[PDB]
């Protein structure tokens, strides 16, 4: 059916665009800093050992 | 005592050119890596124009 109140395609494309944008932001932070461990979210365990090293 | 005092002053005060030149080159590469990431980031909001907004 064709409806104008809602657009399922619009919601899905937006969601995958926000996920892709999040991937772009986390990646670009990695190159600029040079570290793949910039916050506990990336790796909580890996951050702890790395700081100990 | 003059030579041994000077050598101690060397280990503390004088710079290690081998280690410092490496630290300078590393810093430059991160300066260029951050600059490149910045340019890629400046076009992040430009995608909003593709939304015809």
């Amino acid at each position: 059916a064709v409806n104008v109140n809602t657009n399922v395609a619009a919601m899905t494309a937006q969601r995958y665009l926000t996920g892709a944008t999040n991937a772009q932001q986390t990646s670009m932070e990695r190159l600029s800093s040079g570290f793949k461990i910039n916050s506990a979210k990336d790796d909580a365990a890996g951050l702890q050992i790395s700081n100990r090293l | 005592i003059n030579e041994n005092v000077n050598a101690s002053k060397s280990r503390i005060k004088d710079t290690d050119f081998a280690k410092e030149t490496t630290a300078l080159t590393k810093s430059q590469i991160l300066s260029q890596a951050s600059s490149s990431v910045l340019a890629q980031a400046k076009q992040a909001p430009n995608a909003a124009l593709s939304l015809l907004g």
